[PDB]
């Protein structure tokens, strides 16, 4: 886990905080006032974990297809993969970085990701559960 | 612990670090620092840190052992191979409507 | 693309078939007469796509359900994405391959891709059209 | 020589072996000796007559030549070839359907 | 020719009766009281000819598509092709014997070709031309 | 259908590609980019099929009567039987191969039958549906 946290740390000296991996080996991050996301440490590979909107799990065919048509768009380009989590009832975007030799390319990464968060909510954010 | 807001922007957004999270095990404790600490959205937060926690919960993790019984990790180089060229145009062209038919 | 086409005659020579990529930038496959499986040179990456099951806009909140709780499964692994392909009404699993740089890596990744496409097979099939 | 009719059937049927035909380039003739033949329809046999006469001679024999025009006689041996039999079931599955939506 | 007389004469004495080739390079026979049949000498083959129907050049597609289809399951079992004579206005049944070297064999073809012709003529009776 | 099997394989091996009967003892194949032609082992035999053009079953008695005239003609030589496959609304051109002795003559049969199958496409292309 020591490789993870001198990655994350040098990210963080890039970004302007001491960034590290919790006990969950996640790091909460908000952008702005609303976009919440989160870098994960998964043994060779990291993940980027995004909230979308709380959606209702009967939500119907036409809303679930858009998603899932979505989800060619973004495979297409490998921006990453929109999930449904059962219990919590929540659409998250999620996208893993393979390559963590270089500083560069994370916050690449990162940036792209964040950004791509934003489109989908301005997209699917009139779907969100109250 | 708290939150961090960076000084500089990210992305032309204001870049926030929640910082640690408590072990998510602990339902209970985890709820208790999501109000302690200075975030306005706090509903949208521990639904996103519900379904983190979820992410490796015990549904997940049967599932994978399912998915890991289901795969039959075949050899590629041992799979009977083609690769397609014609087929479309056999389509278009009635061919396959011919054969079908017959 | 010379460089692309290179890089698939190697593996065409590995699994004993002279593999190229078309007009299309395209290598279509058949594996075991059941299997459809494409490859798509796009810039510096390899787009892998492969047909699950064809199946209905309007399966119902069930099936969609299911199919996006196995997304966060596959992103989790980085196995690759769950897509509906609107105009052929057909189920896709699509993952990239961003790492072209070994012969037999390419050859692992694709074998991987396809075991998880002929298991996601056998779990949806009965949910696939008439 | 005259007709003849077999003593036995064949495929249960009565055989008769109707005697040679004058050449059939002699319309007349052929009509003539015809219609000295006892059958239940003279103008059956003779019409069968008329089209085994007209399957030859020139409207038959210029079609054929023209054929021969047309027909390339090209090497089958040095045709492009591609076996597609796989591409039957390609059709089935859906693939061929799924290649060509996504070119939309 | 010469070759040809005797087989032929081979198989009169088969079947009791005087067959030989004529100027025309035929054999004309009656089968009962209504089945023309013609057994033709034609360089390395022999040809046989079958009367079916005298047939209105202009009987309609309905006719035409039926007797086309019929050729489908002629041909599916080599049992013949139907064409249609212009001038005579005549439907013929043709067929042609490639193998002459066994009498068995000639005989064989001559029985199911008059009994093809029987039950087409059965089935395209109706069509006949008044 | 073992001996199917070494037989079209031996073609195979003169025509430069492994050649093979499917479960259906079928073999497909697309000769100059346009000529559709399918060999099917039937018993004792082999039956070559080849596509000519989609028709439509109402096409009039003058393209109907060509046809059929045309089947005379090819009835003469053996060269094959021109027929309708209504539920495909196609014309193909059927033959028999009742000699499978010998290899190279197989060949020589087989080439006059798709020469044959270009020659009748050429003549009959204007009647093509549109």
């Amino acid at each position: 886990l020591q490789a993870h946290q001198d990655i994350i740390a040098n990210i963080g000296e890039k970004l302007g905080l001491p960034l590290t991996f919790d006990d969950n080996n996640q790091c909460l991050l908000l952008l702005d006032s609303d976009i919440f996301t989160s870098i994960e440490a998964k043994d060779d590979i990291w993940l980027l974990n995004g909230m979308i909107i709380p959606l209702s799990p009967v939500c119907g065919d036409s809303i679930w297809r858009q998603i899932m048509v979505i989800n060619g768009e973004l495979a297409a380009n490998n921006e990453g993969t929109l999930a449904y989590i059962d219990a919590a009832e929540t659409l998250l975007l999620i996208h893993a970085i393979t390559d963590l030799t270089n500083t560069y390319h994370i916050i690449s990464q990162l940036e792209s990701f964040v950004n791509q968060q934003e489109a989908l909510k301005n997209i699917l954010q009139e779907y969100a559960k109250v | 612990d708290k939150a961090y807001v960076a000084p500089e922007k990210f992305s032309s957004k204001v870049l926030t670090w929640l910082g640690k999270m408590p072990l998510f095990k602990n339902t209970e404790v985890v709820q208790k620092h999501t109000e302690n600490i200075r975030v306005q959205d706090q509903k949208i937060l521990q639904t996103f840190l519900h379904a983190l926690t979820e992410k490796y919960g015990e549904t997940a993790v049967n599932d994978a052992l399912l998915m890991s019984r289901i795969n039959m990790n075949k050899p590629l180089t041992q799979r009977l191979a083609v690769q397609i060229t014609e087929c479309v145009k056999a389509a278009d062209e009635g061919f396959i409507n011919l054969i079908k038919s017959k």
